[PDB]
């Protein structure tokens, strides 16, 4: 099985590859010897005198023309475990957190399809992070591909921290971090965070999180199978483990980006903006495969970063058709100053129906988008002549509506840094109890700046009462 | 320009022009 | 497929495409050289100013190509290797390119002798005891069991001389790129 | 610089005479591309022909050029190596169809995936097959109900014709077909086989998670005795994707051709172009505008125009096209919003802003039309949406005088409030379709102008408490609107003793 | 001659001839199918190669299929034995009613009229409805274009038009619809049937239709409007005959053209069309020019994208373009069918060097007072000065009775209304609209001239109206 | 039959006759076709020479003889042109007969330089 071959053409990633003896099918690992790392190869197309043409994941700064390649039956392998939860891995399998070698018994392949129609779950039970706008908003589903979107600079990194602790920590089971091309000091702010919260232990077997991280100064052939390496390692905690598992998934665009510059590399016709022709159909396979199933039950957190607020690029409108409950993360209400600055007005959610949520957080949702949505054109009225001739109603439901928008922001504990504020936390009942009082005319009266960085309805008393007197 | 700035600005003046149609009623 | 069976000097290009598989179907056939004097034998007929006429001008209506080249190998001959070569490079309409997969395969049949193309520069008309004492240290530089082949070139514009190019490996002591390392040698 | 011209294949050519492999029926696979593989020999195979490969595979043959059959894999490229022995079928791909596919969901080939048995399938039409010219194809004369209130009394859709839902993602768009699919119950419960009714979902590229989320909508509304669902996943692969309207749309032409009637939703039709796009960019067909072929509208035109009323010599079957459109951002001047609305012989569009302005569902008209959709009608729905659609056409004018509509004139005021009432009444609770009979009601309610001093809040109160109402107590007089198909006078006095009555003893 | 095809993409099959070989834009019959397979040779690129755009659907062709090669660029069957039959562009009857028993074929691929060829004489083409011939009238030779929809009059129009160019002048007509829906051309088959423009009893139609559908590809929809100009011109050249050319779409005609240039492997252009866009359209819309013995003339409905007219499509259509009357809702529900809006309609021969003094006067008299009309109902509407004076109150009622008199009543609208349908001659519409520009019928009502015909009975309306 | 004077077309396509040979040929030339066509001979190649035509593809074959002019592209010229109707290579198509030029003007000899000018 083990055949060997000849590298005989590099440009980075794309690598052909001459075999005349044993051709190894699409989608493998071929071992580039010579190198004093280990180079691997995803093999793809056979072109002809047998050739593959393989992406190479590491630099190939010095490959010679006529290279001795061996070639293995694996997509390719990864040790998969309870040993690998506190350690950092990275696309081949391999440790890059400096602790020895990884001891496990089975390895798992990182190429499988997705299941099977018969296998897909079909309850729906909602998710509550804490969050004030995703609890009434856009609620989460244990078992449901959450995805966040958002420009550069808007809080997509805060926000995944935010559910990392307050969702990681509120998790019996296990998690799984995938931080695909994600730069690397805030994803060692992650480890360290990690380590000092206690979800990694460095002494024993009692984690419950296991990171996989490819930095984003790798070549596209480790930056868009390693979004597959979370994956893999999340089904096994799923598959045959029987465990409740979350996985993060941040940032998948570095999965199309990398595709993009393969398929810029490999010998394709570019595509609409210049992404790949297989965008829809390659995030298709890798976003199909990470759904809950009838044997186990996992959540995946995806942190999905848009060009420049763009969200009619194909490759998030892809993306929005494969979620269940996204968020857009918009810079504008950050613009005004709410963190993050989130746009509900843009959010979906499959699990916000009168039956699955009730009709009391129902009503007070819609009646948050209809308040919102009606101070838009509202304040483009405002916009030419002012406040004085709105009516007394109008001006009403535009102070009103301004106010709920103020109480829209919430401090998170992982960022008490860059705002000061400590940070809380809020159930979803109080959500509903302070949204349902701000649209029952309860707090007409206090300024909009009182409702401005709470938790609960209490707080804006508070800080109503810190304000006067 | 870029396309969406210009889709922007469109929204903006058409409101504005709705709107004044409305003051001039 | 069939296992091609791999020549030791990869040409590439269209006309070392058709001179692998020449090279592949010779070596399993074990008839090289027999299908290197027959190719040989082929590139000395187009050569005709009436064949090559008749073979380069469009409108002699490709049918009559290939009833023309076979006509032409069944009245001389040939092996079966080279038969359906000339055949093939007729169907396919690359008969402009024949005298270059000839010397495609002569080369990669020159290389199967073991030939190395030795380049030498002397940069002035040596003689023939200095040719000699080079071709003994020569031969004996290169490699054991492969044969040399060497060509003298001149120039009197590079001073000095002898630069020897053996098998890509390129030993230069002349006069004039000892002048320009030590040229570089002396600007800085 | 050849695609055949191979050092292997001239080499089993010069070296002998082969006449092994027979170069005809089979054929060895030479370059295996991302999904597409180019295969020498096939000289006897035709095109849009499906072959199979030896790992067990299937895959559809185009492109042929003089040396090469295009052979697109229907599956994994895993598992599909240079080499290996491709094998014809003998012709275009069929579609299993008939009465047997009912209530189960199957996939593009035509074969099961929902792991309750297999397909009762009795005879396989070929997909791909012509449409039906000028004389066979008579126009809309049956009424397609969509139990949507917007819909139905704005832009009906006809049972003979297609109706575009065209809008932004997440913006109904599926839960108008669901509602479309959930009306039809009552029609199937009973008699009047020119009323029974056949839906095909044929989901493209969407999550399988929500084709599950469908399927147990469908059950448990118990929507699955006109239902076939058709799905092709985004997981599925690209030609499979590009095959699964023709597959859908070929058993919906099994329904029209035995008389019956059918509908098909083509949800995610866009994705259906992005697989075509993709598949023909590896086939280096050349691309024209942003990157799609030339003959795209070709492609959507062909599925598309399949749907129309058969004469009465032909049975009397009928097709109804529903093809969905995600637009980017009401980009309605993109490649394929632009091709299927020119195609399409209605839109339904669904501007967001009314979304999330609160009136649901989100058709925001306007821009919405249907290019029959009057004579698609009963004559009771037919005179209530008549004077509905030109009560609408004064109020939104005048709606952004509305905004400052308190210190205008009474003419205006009285005109805005009225509209102001309709378009509360359109909307409508998700996945609860109105039958004919009640919205012609309420509607009749709305238009004669006995909601006019109720207020905003209320108006969805009293549409659910009228609804209680007439379904309660007056259960004849909805038998005389479904039955006599309009208001003929009697119901005309009763409506309005009914509706006097009930406004005065509503709160 | 006998070839054979050698590969296949759609309508791109390329035919691999050994033999005597047809020139570029040629007809071949493909064989083995169970219909026609006809094909368009152009490109010979070598073993003579073919690249002929592929007119069907291309399932079921193989590898070394042989093609017959019939010389003639497309044969089509012309005649007077055409009118009332529904064919396609390869001339081949859709309506199952039998064949098309004619004489003469003729070949679509034709080129245009020589410069001696051409009539250097601006008639002014008079169809006989009021407002088209008062505002923007036609031109014998002309390319006029209708900017219409679906809930306008445009079919309506359309059958009139051709009623009011067969009973006036001695021409018929062919309709063209390129890429027509095939819902909407069976139902303005029937539409016409039930109007009486065709006869199916017997030989007194007055319209050949040529209706290539949108399912076929564009290799066989950038014919249609080919061979409906064909059949135009044997009208034009055997008869000498005033012709209708109705082309139901000049965009699709564009769009096949561009989708076919885009198939055959071509660079495209700007906005996303062909490269050969002005030079296709340079073909056709010269060919339907006048000549010396006859007057073809296209009344042509044209889409214009994103509503753009700095478009590629739109610019060389404008660029052949003569009148451009608008069709519309506005004035429809005005009560005035259909809206042809005349201050949208900028016709080119509008010139009193051309259509003379009197009806320029006449055609400025109406264009002003009506844009005054529109100035003064603004006003009028937010009440300023409440009836502005004497002046505007008279201009009031002068272009309200003008706007009420524009309408006509029409013959194809005559079966289910009984208002019967007049032809009102180009003398006659300047005779009214000039007694009622010089404030002669002011003392009658605005209603006496909703649905009449000529001026006189206006008078006679008014009289029967009072009582 | 010779291919130093004349040529053979090979593939015709969009605008483009490449022919074959023409050896004899020089850059930017009137060579006319046996069609009766003209063209000119645009981008020299070692096996082709791209003429571009001045008319339809429609009446040209594959392998149709072309044949040089030996002259530049030129149109004819003079005051004997004056109340006319020419093509764009100068054949009267206005029907009253023929053209009674006997100078012939290059249609693509650069403007003058700087000197020879003077000014408006
Ligand atoms: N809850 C919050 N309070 C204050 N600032 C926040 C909050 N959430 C996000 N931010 C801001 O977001 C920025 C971090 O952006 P980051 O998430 O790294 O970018 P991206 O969204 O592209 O990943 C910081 O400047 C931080 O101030
Ligand atoms: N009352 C309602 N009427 C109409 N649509 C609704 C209603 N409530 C929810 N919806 C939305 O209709 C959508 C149907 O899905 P769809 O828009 O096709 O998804 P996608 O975003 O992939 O296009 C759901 O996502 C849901 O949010
Ligand atoms: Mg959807």
């Amino acid at each position: 099985g083990g055949a060997t071959g000849r590298i005989v053409a590099v440009i980075g990633a794309v690598v052909d590859v001459q075999f005349d003896e044993g051709l190894p099918p699409i989608l493998n690992a071929l071992e580039v010897q010579g190198r004093e790392t280990r180079l691997v190869l995803e093999v793809a197309q056979h072109l002809g005198e047998s050739t593959v043409r393989t992406i190479a994941m590491d630099g190939t700064e010095g490959l010679v023309r006529g290279q001795k390649v061996l070639d293995s039956g694996a997509p390719i392998r990864i040790p998969v475990g309870p040993e690998t939860l506190g350690r950092i891995m990275n696309v081949i399998g391999e440790p890059i957190d400096e602790r020895g070698p990884i001891k496990t018994k089975q390895f798992a392949a990182i190429h499988a399809e997705a299941p099977e129609f018969v296998e897909m779950s079909v309850e729906q039970e909602i998710l509550v992070t804490g969050i004030k706008v995703v609890d009434l908003l856009a609620p989460y589903a244990k078992g449901g591909k959450i995805g966040l979107f958002g420009g550069a600079g808007v809080g997509k990194t805060v926000l995944i921290m935010e559910l990392i602790n307050n969702v990681a920590k509120a998790h019996g089971g296990y998690s799984v971090f995938a931080g695909v091309g994600e730069r690397t000091r805030e994803g060692n702010d992650l480890y360290h965070e990690m380590i000092e919260s206690g979800v990694i232990n460095l002494k024993d077997a009692t984690s419950k999180v296991a990171l996989v991280y490819g930095q984003m100064n790798e070549p596209p052939g480790a930056r868009a199978r390693v979004a597959l390496t979370g994956l893999t390692v999340a089904e096994y905690f799923r598959d045959q483990e029987g465990q409740d598992v979350l996985l993060f998934i941040d940032n998948i665009f570095r999965f199309t980006q990398a595709g993009s510059e393969v398929s810029a590399l490999l010998g394709r016709i570019p595509s609409a903006v210049g992404y790949q022709p297989t965008l829809a159909t390659d995030m298709g396979t890798m976003q199909e495969r990470i759904t809950t199933t009838k044997k186990g039950s996992i959540t995946s957190v995806q942190a999905i970063y848009v060009p420049a607020d763009d969200l009619t690029d194909p490759a998030p409108a892809t993306t929005f058709a494969h979620l269940d409950a996204t968020t857009v993360l918009s810079r504008a209400i950050a613009e005004l100053g709410i963190y993050p600055a989130v746009d509900p007005l843009d959010s979906t959610s499959r699990i916000m129906d009168p039956n699955i949520v009730g009709s009391e957080h129902y009503d007070v949702a819609r009646g948050v988008q209809k308040i919102l949505q009606d101070y838009k054109s509202l304040q483009d009225i405002i916009a030419i002549l002012g406040m004085d001739e709105l009516s007394e109603e109008d001006k009403l439901t535009v102070s009103r509506a301004r106010k709920i928008q103020r109480f829209l922001s919430q401090p998170f504990q992982v960022a008490e840094v860059f705002t000061g504020h400590l940070g809380k936390l809020v159930p979803l009942k109080e959500t509903i109890k302070g949204f349902q009082q701000i649209l029952a005319g309860e707090f007409d009266h206090l300024p909009e700046q009182a409702f401005y960085m709470v938790g609960p309805i209490e707080e804006a008393v508070a800080k109503a009462d810190k304000l006067a007197e | 320009a870029t396309l969406k700035d210009i889709t922007r600005r469109l929204k903006s003046i058409k409101n504005i022009q709705k709107i004044t149609k409305s003051m001039k009623m | 497929f069939a296992k091609l069976v791999r020549p030791p000097v990869q040409i590439y290009g269209i006309e070392g495409r058709y001179a692998t598989a020449l090279y592949s179907a010779a070596s399993k056939q074990n008839k090289l050289e027999q299908v290197e004097k027959e190719l040989l034998r082929v590139g000395q007929i187009l050569k005709e100013p009436k064949m090559a006429a008749s073979l380069m001008n469009p409108y002699v209506k490709r049918s009559v190509k290939v009833k023309s080249l076979n006509d032409m190998t069944a009245k001389e001959k040939f092996s079966p290797l080279t038969s359906n070569l000339i055949n093939l490079l007729a169907e396919n309409g690359r008969l402009n390119n024949t005298p270059a997969v000839i010397s495609a395969f002569s080369t990669m049949m020159s290389v199967h002798r073991g030939e190395v193309p030795c380049t030498v520069t002397t940069a002035s008309p040596l003689d023939e005891a200095t040719l000699t004492e080079l071709k003994t240290v020569l031969k004996s530089f290169l490699s054991k069991g492969q044969v040399l082949k060497l060509e003298v070139k001149i120039d009197p514009s590079i001073m000095g001389g002898m630069i020897v190019r053996i098998g890509e490996k390129y030993v230069d002591m002349s006069a004039k790129t000892k002048i320009q390392k030590l040229s570089r040698a002396m600007r800085e | 610089t050849g695609t055949a011209e191979v050092s292997s294949i001239l080499e089993e050519r010069i070296l002998g005479a082969d006449t092994s492999v027979d170069l005809e029926e089979t054929g060895r696979v030479l370059s295996i591309g991302d999904g597409i593989a180019r295969v020498h020999g096939l000289r006897n195979v035709q095109a849009e022909e499906m072959v199979e490969f030896s790992s067990g595979l299937k895959g559809m043959s185009l492109n042929l050029e003089p040396d090469n059959v295009g052979v697109v894999v229907f599956g994994n490229d895993k598992l599909i190596k240079e080499g290996d022995i491709v094998k014809r079928t003998g012709a275009i791909v069929d579609v299993p169809v008939g009465e047997e596919l009912l209530g189960r969901v199957v996939d593009a080939l035509g074969n099961a995936i929902d792991g309750k048995g297999p397909i009762g399938s009795k005879a396989r039409r070929r997909v791909g097959l012509k449409a039906p010219g000028i004389i066979p194809r008579i126009s809309v004369r049956e009424p397609m109900q969509t139990g949507i209130k917007a819909v139905d009394s704005l832009v009906p859709i006809g049972r003979g014709q297609r109706e575009l839902i065209i809008g932004d993602r997440q913006t109904g768009k599926t839960s108008i077909a669901i509602d479309t699919i959930i009306n039809q119950k009552r029609f199937n419960d009973g008699t009047d086989e020119k009323k029974k009714l056949y839906c095909i979902y044929v989901a493209i590229g969407q999550k399988r998670s929500t084709v599950a989320q469908l399927v147990k909508r469908l059950t448990d509304a118990d929507a699955m005795k006109y239902t076939i669902v058709v799905s092709a996943t985004a997981s599925d692969a690209a030609p499979l994707q590009y095959l699964a309207p023709y597959s859908g749309c070929s058993m919906g032409e099994y329904f029209r051709d035995n008389g019956k009637h059918a509908l098909i939703i083509y949800d995610d039709l866009s994705k259906q172009a992005v697989a075509y796009r993709q598949m023909s960019l590896l086939l280096r067909r050349p691309p024209g505008r942003e990157a799609y072929p030339g003959d795209v509208f070709y492609l959507h035109s062909r599925l598309l125009e399949r749907a129309a009323k058969m004469n009465d010599a032909f049975g009397g079957g009928s097709l109804t096209a529903l093809p969905v459109i995600e637009t980017q951002a009401g980009d309605v001047s993109a490649y394929i919003p632009t091709n299927v609305i020119s195609i399409t012989d209605g839109q339904i569009f669904l501007e967001t802003e009314l979304f999330y302005k609160g009136i649901r569902p989100a058709i925001n008209v306007g821009l919405s039309v249907s290019r029959v959709g009057s004579a698609a009608q009963t004559r009771a729905m037919k005179q209530v949406a008549g004077t509905m659609k030109l009560e609408l056409a004064q109020y939104r004018e005048v709606a952004a005088f509305a905004q400052f509509g308190s210190d205008l004139d009474a003419a205006t005021q009285q005109l805005l409030s009225r509209g102001v009432r309709l378009t509360e009444l359109l909307k409508q609770g998700q996945y609860s379709p109105m039958a004919i009979e009640e919205q012609v009601a309420v509607i009749y309610a709305g238009v004669r102008g006995y909601l006019d001093k109720l207020e905003p809040s209320k108006i969805t109160k009293f549409e659910n408490a009228f609804l209680s109402h007439v379904i309660s107590q007056h259960q004849t007089l909805l038998g005389k609107i479904r039955t006599d198909g309009k208001i003929s006078e009697e119901a005309d006095a009763k409506l309005k003793e009914i509706v006097t009555n009930f406004l005065a003893g509503f709160e």
